[PDB]
């Protein structure tokens, strides 16, 4: 479970 | 059904967010009557920017990065694949 800005 | 779309990196990136699982594998699931290992999804799309303009929608699932199928892949594994490209990004995205 995790988010990234790209 | 999935669509193949090209995003041109601007000075400040591709203007969208990826979110998904941290660890490999996971449960097989169906989107639009088609089975997949867990996919990362686009958790945010910067309005008027790059990804938006390319047609990417919030909540789209990422099936392939630059032609590499990424189902079952971890989050780190996918974001790495996006950042590999110098100029642009070719995404196979799937809406719901």
């Amino acid at each position: 479970e995790s988010e990234s800005k790209v | 059904s999935p669509r193949v779309v090209r995003i041109v990196k601007s000075e400040s990136g591709y203007g969208f967010n990826v979110r998904g699982q941290v660890s490999e594998g996971g449960q097989l699931r169906s989107i639009n009557g088609e089975l997949y290992a867990p996919l990362q999804h686009v958790s945010a799309v910067l309005p008027g920017g790059a990804a938006d303009r390319a047609g990417v929608r919030k909540g789209d699932r990422i099936l392939e990065v630059n032609g590499v199928n990424v189902e079952g892949a971890t989050h780190k594994q996918v974001v790495d694949l996006i950042r590999a490209g110098e100029k642009e990004l070719i995404l196979t995205v799937l809406s719901v």
